[PDB]
């Protein structure tokens, strides 16, 4: 249902409906972030609530052989969503689906140094039979971060879970690397490292039992 | 596909430029020009002439 | 107008589904309302609508599984998707409906047709259809150089998702940051809230981390120190 | 409307109605209520010339 779009940061984008009315139309398009709420941008063809800027623009239907299209100029790191095209004509009925969705992707964002931060397993989990390294990395631009562990000077191969690269508030990627051990490994061996790999660049960082 | 119209849309086998060969072609008619030729009544139809 | 959806968070594949939205703003038996859905890897799927009649009108692609009614008693709005599996796992929005009127014609030959568009939605509420019991999180406190160091809390080990990090109320409300959960290969979720604090700070300054895992529900507080 | 020619014998043409392009809108046809009722008035005063 996804339908990729590249753009770069600001360029003239032009979202066309997947749909093409049979008839007098009146298109509906909506602006979806993931994990947020749907935002209604046009609806009647042209017209938008109170509240959208002046960016997001849609196709008037004066009879013309016309397609439906969402005009988005100049678009920001915060427009970086899905967009729905709700198709309503004379001739298709009552329309119960969205159609498929147009994931809108902002390039030429200013490369971002990721900023990683080690904790070692808490006291309250070691009395409790279990020990897990977090490291956490975000502030980072593209999203494509290798994160690996290694222990002393071994690298670490098993009980490494890593989470998928996703934006936040700050419109750039974060991450997050669990290493779960036990009580009697973690112990063992005199330092473990957090290593990532973003970009060609290698940082890490070092926690050792104390 | 509309609920609750005056043409329909008929579809019927048709001969061909050659005689041997026989084509089906769809076409739009109006109510008025097409009676039912069963009124028992199913959704085949005929030309009222 | 506000909205705000409430539900159980996870329940047993094949029996009942319920949740409830709360309205904000306006009246309840003056709007058309709708609900809507999204299922991971799948786009938005319209429900169905009520009208200001209290008639409905449901989505034939859920076989006729949904239910909406209205209650001005206490200006909610409820739905319900009956027997359901493990494909209805979704995030539902209740949101209000406009209808709109398209006239390309003559008024008395029908020559329109209505449209429904939605301008005001909920936030969602997070819904996970699995056969286990939720098991609520065993937090443990991450204890703490540039002026500023980090203060974080390990929610560890809970299912299913969400779940809300707060820190001191509306106090501590930046720098904090409350990192996405993983989903471990024992089906159980873990996130980390981490806060930047001065040095200066600590020792003079109190913190705690509210986790809410409302889906479960549990609740563990710790006050971090190093 | 549009015309969709479709050939049934050799040289003989059948055109039938293609798919309509736009909305179906049936016929209709406006007289001006105002002119019809002035015209109908001229009209039954010369039809009471007959009829009392
Ligand atoms: C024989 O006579 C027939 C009967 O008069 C006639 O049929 C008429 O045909 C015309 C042309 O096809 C149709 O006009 C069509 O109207 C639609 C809708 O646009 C109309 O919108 C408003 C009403 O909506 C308002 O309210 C809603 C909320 O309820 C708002 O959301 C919305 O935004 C509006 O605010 C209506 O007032 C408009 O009319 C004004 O604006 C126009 C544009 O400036 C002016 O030209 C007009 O004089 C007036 O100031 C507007 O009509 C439109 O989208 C279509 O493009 C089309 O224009 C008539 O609906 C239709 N019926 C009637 C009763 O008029 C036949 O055409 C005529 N001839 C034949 C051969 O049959
Ligand atoms: C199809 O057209 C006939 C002709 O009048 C009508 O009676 C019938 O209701 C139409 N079909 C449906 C599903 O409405
Ligand atoms: C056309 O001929 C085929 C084969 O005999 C038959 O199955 C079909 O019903 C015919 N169609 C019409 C419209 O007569
Ligand atoms: C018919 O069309 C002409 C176009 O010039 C217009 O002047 C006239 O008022 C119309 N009359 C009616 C009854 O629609
Ligand atoms: C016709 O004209 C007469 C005279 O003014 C008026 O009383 C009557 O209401 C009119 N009827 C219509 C249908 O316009």
């Amino acid at each position: 249902y996804v339908s990729p779009l590249s753009v770069a940061l600001g360029e003239t984008a032009r979202i066309s409906c997947g749909r093409q009315a049979l008839g007098s139309r009146a298109v509906q398009w909506y602006q979806h972030k993931p994990g947020q709420a749907p935002i209604l941008l046009i609806y009647n063809n042209q017209d938008r609530p109170s509240g959208i800027p002046e960016r997001f623009s849609g196709t008037p239907d004066i009879n013309f052989g016309t397609t439906a299209t969402l005009t988005i100029s100049g678009v920001e790191v915060g427009d970086e969503a899905d967009y729905y095209c709700h198709m309503w004509d004379s001739r298709s009925g009552f329309s119960w689906s969205f159609g498929g969705a147009t994931r809108l992707t902002v390039l030429s964002q200013p490369k971002a140094a990721p900023s990683v931060t080690l904790f070692p397993p808490s006291s309250e989990e070691l009395q409790a039979n279990k020990a897990t390294l977090v490291c956490l990395i975000s502030d980072f631009y593209p999203g494509a971060v290798t994160v690996a562990w290694k222990a002393d000077s071994s690298p670490v191969k098993a009980g490494v879970e890593t989470t998928t690269p996703s934006k936040q508030s700050n419109n750039k990627y974060a991450a997050s690397s669990y290493l779960s051990l036990t009580p009697e490994q973690w112990k063992s061996h005199k330092s473990y490292s957090c290593q990532v790999t973003h970009e060609g660049s290698t940082v890490e960082k070092t926690v050792a039992p104390t | 596909n509309i609920t609750d119209g005056e043409l329909k849309n008929c579809s019927f086998n048709m001969t061909t430029e050659l005689r041997d060969k026989r084509q089906k072609v769809h076409a739009l008619f109006y109510k008025l020009d097409i009676v039912p030729i069963n009124e028992n009544q199913n959704t085949s139809y005929r030309l009222i002439n | 107008v506000q909205l705000q959806e409430s539900g159980p968070g996870l329940v047993r594949p094949s029996e009942t589904l319920s949740v409830t939205c709360i309205v904000s703003g306006g009246s309840i038996s003056n709007y058309y309302w709708t609900w809507i859905r999204q299922s991971p890897g799948k786009g938005l799927e319209w429900i169905g609508y009520i009208s200001d009649r209290e008639t409905t009108t449901y989505n034939p692609s859920l076989n006729s599984r949904a239910v909406i009614s209205r209650d001005t008693s206490k200006n909610q709005l409820s739905l319900q998707l009956r027997s359901v599996t493990t494909a209805d796992t979704a995030i539902y929005f209740c949101a209000t409906a406009r209808r709109g009127q398209r006239i390309y014609g003559v008024v008395s030959f029908g020559e329109f047709f209505y449209y429904y568009y939605m301008d005001v939605w909920g936030k969602g509420t997070a819904v996970t259809v699995s056969s286990a019991s939720t098991k609520g999180p065993s937090v443990f406190p991450l204890a703490p150089s540039g002026g500023t160091a980090a203060l974080g809390c390990l929610v560890k080990d809970y299912f299913p998702e969400p779940v809300t990090v707060s820190w001191n109320s509306g106090a501590l409300t930046s720098g904090v940051h409350t990192f996405p959960a993983v989903l471990q290969s024992s089906g159980l979720y873990s996130l980390s809230s981490v806060v930047t604090v001065p040095s200066s700070s600590l020792g003079t300054q109190t913190y705690i981390c509210n986790v809410n895992h409302k889906p479960s529900n549990t609740k563990v507080d710790k006050k971090v120190e190093p | 409307n549009t015309r969709k020619s479709i050939r049934i014998g050799p040289g003989q043409w059948f055109y039938a109605t293609g798919d309509i392009i736009g909305d179906i809108r049936q016929a209709h046809c406006n007289v001006s209520k105002a002119t019809w009722n002035e015209t109908l008035g001229k009209v039954v005063k010369q039809l009471r010339k007959h009829f009392g």
